[PDB]
């Protein structure tokens, strides 16, 4: 009976942290919803060489990682934007299939194509460009 | 008043999961020799670098033979007279001298005898006995000083044909056959936010949050320990503070109002 | 010839804003103020001299007066002084 | 308890050593009450040195040090 | 009977294995191992974590429940006075963990 | 040169964390002194003479007097078990006692 | 130069170069004079000389040849000047001095 | 590890006051510790001498004072006398 822990508030106030940061754990950043919303919101209208901002990024918003397996998550966060878009945008939210297993069978598909082979950095490559040297692809990070 | 308490139902309790060992040790060399049995240019070998789980295998296949943590450990026994040093899901969490590969609190790697000896783990029971593509994955906008070091490990150390590093929630997207969206990662260490526009991301403006799993086995470690006020006789390890949260937290849909009736007596 | 006599005057017209004190009673509050001082800095170098360490902290002050003050007189002894550094490291 | 462990046979001893040839049933309470607080103005003491020193072991030299401190110095540890 | 466990223990090793492919002509340098505070110090990417600025609504930090007001005493967010009578009388050296839990602790130097 | 904040101020102090701090170092209590120690110690000074301060003013106006004097010192640091305990072997000029008479010697 | 310690020099058994240090490192003052080690010395020498001859004839009074604590505790109680300098010092088994009240006895 | 005592020098007087008498390891620590807590009054009374009167020197003449104030009745006179012989044995040669 001593050697007993019971959980009333912490089911419900620790994955609450995602959308309320600054107020339940004191990290002064934004919530997931406030990013979603600044992002979708002030920077993609802003940004020219692009289409449509609210009508092609909001056909398919997914959710991919680890962390992200928490019943009622999606509804959560599809209440946040519809709470911050425009009335009629066709927000579609969902997730991934093998949220934790994905992220390998990417990269798995990925690694024998023709921009893989086209993206690759050999022994001599390494030997003569140096060690920071950055092959441009479209998912990895910014070439320096 | 015996009524709040007279007519209650006996409790249903769950016991402790705490991430403990399990009796495997497979030397895998079925992967090989199917691997040098497919055409060139085709067969390379992919390592998901995660910062709870490093993944390993072969790209022709669907699961991932090896996925251990990064926890590796090192002892000397004088009773005994000899040095051990074994890593990944072999150590028990009776011993522990546990240091881990990544920094605590960030998925960039910064302490490289650790990730060595966890690589080394990796060639080891994948089986390497003699040069393989390699696909490994990193964290978003990864500081230049790690990738160097990363890159001197694969070249220096073991010798690789190539190396090519790339986000695993981008090769996620890529798989889930995504074409233009808004890919939301919530990882072990970070929660991404990342654009992506036509199969190109667009980091020039992606966000990281800075909280995750760890952070959540880890506030959750804080308020257990605050909550049992007076000293609670037993172990609180941050792992199984973990295994709690894996399987007794969701978020609620609507907060204020279920927070601020959820500890009344009815119910 | 130096003396919180100034010091304690302030505090004086703080607290009892239209009392004075005698110069009898200014000699007794400087010799408590000298007095405690004194006590309060020596259990500090005990403190330093016995963790091996050279230096006479905030952490050494706060374990001195802990150890000297008793009870409520301790708690909020401790309470002020943190609160004047905390407001000393704000600016 | 634990204070019950100071029996009436234990106080008795103490009593004969100081030379005490009669003793009241009243006195083993107050003995143990008396001793009780002599013991919490040392060990607050000692326990205050030991958190100082960033320690969790309460050490000989923690309780010499908070006996010297309320006047009464222990020769033979430290 | 301890001879299965110390079966487990020799077995599970990298240095029973001969290492066949690991280059013995590297050599590891002293100066890794660092943090992103000396990372960051070497390069003078990372900086696109963004703050707020909105109302934050403040919850208690004893429980969970909302709470609308906090003490001169101790600074803490309380629900009611069963939990501003456990703050008043709680022991010592734990009024600072509640602050630390929350953040913005300030500890001394 | 910017201008001279005192640190007694830079604190929101009345008393002189500047001499506090020369007395602690010029004083030998050890080889280095903090920022820390100066101010914490002027604090916790102040803090005690306010209260003794305070219950003498009280004190004096029990007695209907404009001036703190010794006596009233005296009076203040006996009737608290706190500044009596810290003060329970020093003697104040001019004080005098608290006054007090036995029960058995009270007429009966 | 073959050196020659300052006890030595001094006339002393105790040590004058430890007593120096411990007199410098002890934050005791800013500056120690050459003489004040060699004082402190001869000083703490004759009062260490003292408490064990007293010591010794206790320990001899008792027919033994080792001074244990009982000896030091016997010998301090029963010089007035000693048991002025150590009245408020417990001494770990040490006893008490053999003392019945006069009005006790029969 | 490292801690050095008094042990020495105490044995070093004992064999010469009483040469067939010995000391136990208990006895010695109280010895121990008593040249320990004299050493530190007499230094303490010394520094507060010096810096009372201004002074930033432990002289001879502070030990010598502080000496006075310590110890009671012929144990200072004694004292005294055997710091006198000390210090006049080492100026002196
Ligand atoms: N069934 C589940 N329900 C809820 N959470 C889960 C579940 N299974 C795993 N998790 C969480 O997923 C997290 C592991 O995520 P994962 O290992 O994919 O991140 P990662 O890819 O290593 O992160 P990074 O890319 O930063 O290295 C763990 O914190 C665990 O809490």
């Amino acid at each position: 009976e001593t050697h007993r822990v019971h959980l009333n508030v912490e089911r419900i106030r620790v994955p609450e942290v995602l959308f309320q940061p600054a107020a339940i754990a004191g990290v002064d950043q934004a919530g997931l919803v406030e990013i979603a919303g600044d992002i979708l919101c002030q920077r993609l209208p802003s940004l020219p060489g692009i289409q449509d901002a609210p009508d092609a990024f909001l056909r398919d918003v997914f959710l991919t990682g680890g962390n992200t397996l928490f019943q009622n998550f999606d509804e959560r966060l599809r209440q946040g934007l519809m709470a911050l878009l425009p009335v009629g945008a066709p927000l579609r939210v969902r997730r991934a299939q093998d949220a934790i297993l994905d992220a390998w069978r990417g990269a798995a598909g990925w690694a024998c194509t023709e921009e893989a082979k086209a993206a690759w950095i050999t022994r001599e490559e390494y030997l003569e460009k140096g060690g920071e040297y950055i092959k441009e692809h479209d998912l990895g990070n910014a070439f320096a | 008043r015996d009524e709040p308490w007279k007519r209650l139902p006996p409790p249903t309790v769950y016991p402790v999961k705490e991430a403990r060992f399990e009796k495997y040790i497979p030397p895998q060399l079925d992967g090989r020799e199917r691997a040098l049995a497919q055409p060139p240019g085709q067969v390379a070998i992919v390592i998901d670098n995660g910062s709870h789980s490093v993944r390993a295998g072969w790209n022709f296949e669907d699961k991932p033979r090896l996925a251990i943590p990064p926890i590796m450990s090192k002892y000397r026994d004088r009773k005994m007279g000899k040095t051990f040093s074994f890593a990944g899901s072999d150590c028990y969490a009776a011993r522990s001298h546990i240091r881990n590969a990544f920094e605590a609190g960030t998925g960039i790697v910064s302490n490289w005898d650790v990730m060595e000896h966890v690589l080394d783990y990796v060639f080891v029971k994948l089986g390497m006995n003699e040069d393989m593509p390699i696909v490994m994955t990193e964290a978003v906008a990864n500081l230049p000083y790690s990738r160097k070091s990363m890159s001197e490990i694969i070249f220096e150390c073991y010798g690789a044909p190539s190396l090519v590093y790339g986000i695993d929630s981008l090769f996620s997207f890529r798989h889930n056959q995504g074409q233009t969206g808004l890919v939301v990662s919530s990882s072990y260490s970070a929660t991404h936010v990342i654009p992506v526009y036509n199969r190109k991301a667009l980091l020039s403006q992606a966000i990281r949050l800075n909280w995750g799993g760890w952070h959540m086995a880890e506030y959750m470690l804080k308020l257990l320990k605050l909550k049992y006020y007076t000293g609670f006789p037993g172990k609180l390890n941050s792992s199984q503070t973990e295994h709690m949260v894996r399987d007794f937290c969701y978020v609620s849909l609507d907060y204020d109002r279920e927070l601020a009736g959820y500890l009344d007596w009815t119910g | 010839k130096e003396s919180y006599s100034v010091y304690v005057y302030k505090v004086l017209k703080q607290v009892h804003p239209d009392t004075g004190i005698s110069s009898k009673a200014m000699g007794i509050m400087n010799s408590f103020v000298n007095d405690i001082f004194e006590r309060i800095a020596g259990e500090a170098s005990r403190l330093a001299h016995y963790n091996k360490r050279s230096t006479i902290t905030s952490r050494e002050i706060q374990t001195a007066v802990r150890l000297l003050l008793p009870g409520e007189l301790a708690k909020h002894a401790v309470s002020e002084g943190t609160k004047a550094v905390t407001k000393y490291t704000s600016s | 308890d634990n204070i019950q462990g100071i029996t009436k046979p234990a106080i008795r001893r103490l009593a004969r050593r100081g030379g005490v040839k009669r003793i009241s049933g009243l006195i083993y309470e107050e003995t143990r009450g008396v001793l009780k607080v002599f013991l919490e103005n040392v060990i607050r003491d000692a326990v205050t040195y030991t958190e100082h020193a960033k320690r969790k072991t309460v050490t000989a030299m923690d309780v010499v040090y908070a006996l010297k401190r309320q006047g009464r110095t222990l020769y033979g540890f430290g | 009977a301890q001879a299965a466990h110390q079966a487990l223990v020799e077995q599970l090793d990298l240095h029973s294995i001969h290492k066949t492919f690991r280059n013995p002509n590297w050599r590891p340098n002293q100066r890794r191992n660092k943090t992103i505070k000396a990372i960051l110090g070497e390069s003078q990417t990372n900086i696109e974590s963004a703050p707020s600025l909105a109302p934050m609504k403040h919850y208690c930090d004893v429980t969970g429940l909302p709470a609308p007001y906090l003490d001169p005493k101790t600074r803490l967010r309380y629900h009611n006075k069963e939990i501003f009578a456990m703050i008043r009388n709680l022991p010592q050296g734990m009024g600072e963990q509640f602050l630390e839990a929350r953040g913005a602790h300030t500890v001394l130097k | 040169r910017a201008k001279a904040k005192t640190r007694s101020s830079r604190a929101g102090l009345q008393f002189p964390v500047g001499r506090v701090h020369r007395l602690l170092r010029k004083g030998n209590y050890a080889e280095r002194v903090g920022a820390g120690a100066p101010v914490y110690l002027a604090a916790v000074l102040e803090y005690l003479t306010a209260e003794i301060l305070e219950l003498a003013g009280n004190a004096a106006r029990d007695n209907k007097k404009t001036r703190i004097i010794p006596r009233h010192l005296q009076l203040a640091i006996r009737n608290d078990e706190e500044l009596n305990k810290l003060l329970g072997k020093v003697t104040i000029a001019q004080g005098g006692v608290l006054p007090n008479i036995q029960a058995v010697l009270l007429p009966k």
